């Protein structure tokens, strides 16, 4: 259809995948579905995939994508561990995660934002690396650390490309120390904020 | 395909993806393209027809038509209707009148025809389009006049008999 793809919310289970696709005709725009995953504490791993995002032409079927909201047990919680670790994205619009037990984040395809929170767990977080791993993704705007603005987020990032081209239009981490670029095809970030930044280490191909 | 009709009240309609037509009469004599109806299309055969004895005024609040690709109107008295907006995949706009005014906006990309018969001393207008088409018999003191305020992307077709 051209008509947009409803939501989908799931909550619950050991690992969720969430794959929508778009075949809609070659002048039109069909917009994507909103997704909304919601862990128990189950819940180790979470996959949103959408087909790329494209400008209606001619020879060209649109495609706009949907929002996701990804949210750990834990997230509200100031004890409670939680168990969202890794988030797989392909394609996205306006991109959330929230899990204090986040170390990797899988981005492929189109995206428009994507703002990483952690749990508001009280205690000071020891283990801060997050793990970026790209291939084929590019942004409209900006890959955030939520949690570093006012609490503690990730003190290393790492992003390692891989297989084809990336470019991140923003990356915003304001508690960021290390960034190590890595792995096997072009990262690309046209603009970072990272006003702690004592260190950058490319490793890339 | 599936042939959709309006009512006197709030309509949320969808087409088939196919040869669907959608029908915006009357009821009692009361209009069916009301306040907040939003119709829409799918596949390349669409078409909306509103007939109303009540003058065309505007398009109602709140109303948007959607993937549909010819829309024809047709007025027991005048018609004044502006689609550039609200209305969007439409290729074919068609308004009818007998013995009263014309005063039409269409958004470019939409193919403009404005027939009107017995026109008196009624003034036609019509604005933007893509190619527009005015057809204006039994003609008298009525002006015609096009692209005054926007003109057409396309070709302007005027044609006027009087008797
Ligand atoms: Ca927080
Ligand atoms: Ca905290
Ligand atoms: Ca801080
Ligand atoms: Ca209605
Ligand atoms: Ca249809
Ligand atoms: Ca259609």
């Amino acid at each position: 259809s051209t008509t947009t793809t409803g939501a989908i919310a799931v909550t619950g289970g050991t690992a969720v995948t969430v794959a929508q696709t778009a075949g809609n005709a070659v002048n039109t725009t069909l917009t994507q579905a909103d997704v909304t995953v919601t862990g128990n504490s189950s819940t180790t791993a979470v996959t949103v995939t959408q087909t790329a995002a494209a400008t209606a032409g001619a020879t060209v079927a649109g495609r706009v994508n949907g929002a996701v909201t990804i949210t750990d047990s834990a997230a509200a919680s100031a004890t409670t561990a939680g168990k969202i670790a890794t988030v797989t994205l392909g394609s996205f619009g306006a991109a959330t995660i929230d899990s204090s037990a986040l170390t990797t984040v899988n981005l492929s395809g189109t995206g428009t934002s994507l703002g990483i929170g952690r749990g508001a767990l009280t205690a000071t977080p020891t283990a801060n690396t997050l793990t970026l791993n790209v291939n084929g993704l590019t942004t409209t705007g900006a890959i955030t650390d939520s949690e570093a603005a006012a609490d503690d987020g990730f003190t290393t990032i790492n992003i390692a490309g891989s297989t084809a081209s990336s470019t991140i239009a923003s990356l915003v981490a304001a508690d960021a120390t290390t960034l190590n670029i890595s792995g096997d095809a072009r990262v690309t970030i046209t603009s970072h904020t990272a006003a702690a930044l004592t260190g950058i280490t490319v490793t890339n191909s | 395909g599936s042939t959709l009709s309006l009512t006197t009240g709030t309509d949320t309609l969808t087409g088939t993806a196919n040869n669907d037509t959608f029908v915006a009469g009357e009821v009692a004599g009361a209009a069916t393209l009301t306040v907040g109806d939003t119709l829409s299309g799918g596949a390349g055969t669409d078409v909306l027809n509103w007939v109303q004895a009540a003058a065309v005024t505007a398009l109602p609040t709140g109303v948007t038509i959607s993937g549909i690709e010819t829309m024809n109107v047709t007025s027991g008295a005048a018609i004044t209707l502006n689609t550039s907006s609200g209305v969007t995949g439409l290729t074919a706009l068609n308004t009818n009148t007998s013995g009263a005014a014309q005063t039409v906006t269409a958004g470019a990309g939409q193919n403009l025809t404005a027939t009107t018969a017995a026109q008196a001393a009624n003034n036609v207008a019509v604005d933007g389009g893509a190619n527009v088409t005015v057809a204006s018999t039994g003609v008298t003191s009525g002006t015609t006049t096009v692209g005054a305020n926007s003109a057409a992307s396309g070709t302007v077709s005027v044609s006027v008999a009087n008797s």
